[PDB]
């Protein structure tokens, strides 16, 4: 069924499992043409698929030209996704293949489902979590990687660095959850935490600082003052 | 004009032929009924007064034999049987008749309503989709399921209808993904109408024989098969120009003809939104959208 707040933990079982989420895969700047009309312009962007279990990330870059001559693009952009998520499962060794897909809009059931008949036994479904998903081109090097395309790509990462040497899954899933919640609310704010101290620094194959166990505290702590604060503004509480 | 006897009517029963229906009292005497026009198929039912579940019936073609009903007080039904010796038959009847114990089936003249929701009905097709081929007739009833409703248990008591699923890879074409999902023509055209059904004439024909079940025994694998059918040719791009007015006529006359106060649980929302607001024949069906928005303007 549906995966929410009470069949959490199934994330982390031994099952694999997929999320997706396509907020990022088509991509505008909204600007005015000469005549004063307002036009499109499309940027690269992303298929975000993660195994919230192990944090690898098959991050599938999407190349403007994808979108060259093509109409009803945003309605396009989950047939692609669709597309690209059956490739890569087809790509993948019968064991490494998911035993289910959680897609973080609903919109991409379908889309999914039909690309994905030829695997009858693998279980697409939805989620009622609000999941900050959209927030991974805030991660800079995710972004600079995807910007910089000139091509079709696809780049492995993960998400965790080395978190699971120290911790579980679980614990490694929240604190994901809440740097990307913290980024999506006040970009500013969330970077201005994480690199505040000159001396703390990212390893070139990594995505986050290099925290030890007492710091992330500090800065998991930072991270929520962040998300509330930013709710009672907006919401006036 | 044909005929169908009844042996008697023991138990008080509502009976149907086609779009008629009389009320028979318990041992009232009632021999059958008389003048059925030839060269449609027809539909004989019941409703116990007892046991106002289970509406059952039988489909028959009076050019295919000597039809008539008995009770069974065993298996606690009216049952069809037909009758061999010819001659038997004709004075079992000129007898009923000339003692005036049968009702006339009862057409006006003007009335083209069972012509038109029969028209590609065609009684050696309902046979195989009701299969029991001893008889000439086919039984039917409320509670039967369909082959799709038994895969999602009893085969030999199913309506085997054409299977229709649009998440499907009958209904998909590898690398069409996309394509064959929003415009369905693909399966409609190639699929179904030139593979499965071999024209449109049997397409409908399935299609108002599904309608007739759901009406006549809400039978609700039925009434989803008729939707389905529906909704294959609304969500398709391109479609013959002949079926799309010969839909529009079908549809209007089965929404014509539906009882007011069924349109809750017969009509499906969703597929008739679409059909007629949304998908790509929303233009097509002017009787049958005329019709739905005077008559049930609140489901839409
Ligand atoms: N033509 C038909 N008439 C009744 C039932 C089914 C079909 C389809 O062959």
């Amino acid at each position: 069924g549906a995966m929410n707040s009470s069949n959490y933990a199934e994330l982390f079982n031994n099952d694999i499992k997929l999320f997706v989420d396509d907020t990022n895969v088509y991509r505008v700047t909204v600007h005015k043409t000469f005549e004063g009309n307002v036009a499109t312009k499309a940027i690269n962007g992303c298929i975000f698929t993660l195994n919230p279990k192990t944090g690898h990330l098959f991050l599938k870059i999407i190349h403007t030209s994808v979108w060259a001559g093509q109409k009803r693009l945003s309605q396009l952009a989950k047939w692609k996704t669709a597309e690209e998520v059956s490739a890569l499962v087809r790509s993948l060794p019968k064991e490494e293949q998911p035993k289910q897909i959680i897609v973080t809009r609903k919109a991409m059931l379908d889309p999914l489902e039909v690309h994905m008949l030829d695997f009858p036994n693998i279980a697409i479904r939805p989620t009622e979590l609000r999941l900050p998903f959209s927030a991974a081109m805030s991660i800079d090097k995710l972004s600079d990687v995807v910007m910089k395309a000139t091509e079709p790509q696809m780049v492995l990462f993960n998400i965790y660095d080395d978190w699971l040497d120290r911790i579980s899954s679980y614990t490694a899933f929240s604190r994901l959850t809440l740097l990307l919640r913290a980024l999506k609310t006040n970009e500013e704010s969330a970077k201005m935490i994480l690199l505040s101290d000159p001396t703390i620094t990212i390893k070139s194959y990594h995505l986050w600082p290099s925290f030890t166990d007492e710091q992330w505290i500090t800065i998991e702590s930072q991270m929520r003052d962040l998300i509330l604060t930013e709710y009672g503004r907006k919401y006036n509480v | 004009m044909n005929t169908v006897p009844f042996t008697s009517a023991p138990i008080e029963v509502t009976i149907g032929i086609d779009q008629y229906s009389f009320n028979v009292k318990e041992n009232q005497p009632f021999h059958g009924i008389k003048d059925i026009p030839i060269g449609h198929v027809h539909v004989i039912h019941f409703q116990h007064a007892d046991n106002s579940s289970m509406r059952y019936g039988y489909w028959f073609d009076c050019r295919m034999g000597n039809f008539y009903i008995q009770y069974d007080p065993k298996d606690g039904l009216y049952k069809m049987m037909e009758e061999r010796d010819g001659a038997k038959f004709e004075n079992i009847v000129h007898n009923f008749k000339e003692r005036q114990m049968m009702v006339s089936y009862p057409k006006i003249d003007e009335d083209d309503t069972w012509y038109n929701l029969t028209e590609f009905v065609q009684m050696d097709k309902i046979r195989k989709i009701v299969r029991k081929d001893e008889n000439q007739f086919s039984y039917v009833d409320s509670s039967m399921t369909t082959v799709q409703e038994n895969e999602l248990s009893d085969p030999a008591h199913s309506l085997n209808y054409t299977v229709i699923n649009f998440k499907s890879r009958e209904a998909i074409r590898p690398g069409h993904e996309m394509e064959d999902f929003l415009d369905k023509s693909y399966y409609l055209n190639t699929v179904m109408l030139q593979g499965i059904f071999k024209n449109s004439s049997n397409y409908f024909g399935e299609l108002q024989f599904a309608f007739l079940n759901a009406m006549f025994f809400g039978n609700y694998g039925s009434s989803l098969q008729w939707h389905a059918m529906i909704e294959l040719i609304c969500s398709s791009a391109t479609v013959p120009k002949h079926m799309l007015d010969k839909l529009d006529e079908i549809l209007y006359y089965q929404i014509k003809t539906l009882p007011e106060q069924y349109s809750d649980i017969l009509l499906n929302e969703r597929v008739w939104n679409i059909c007629l607001y949304s998908s790509f024949q929303k233009n097509s069906l002017h009787n049958t959208e005329k019709i739905m928005e005077n008559k049930y303007p609140e489901l839409l």
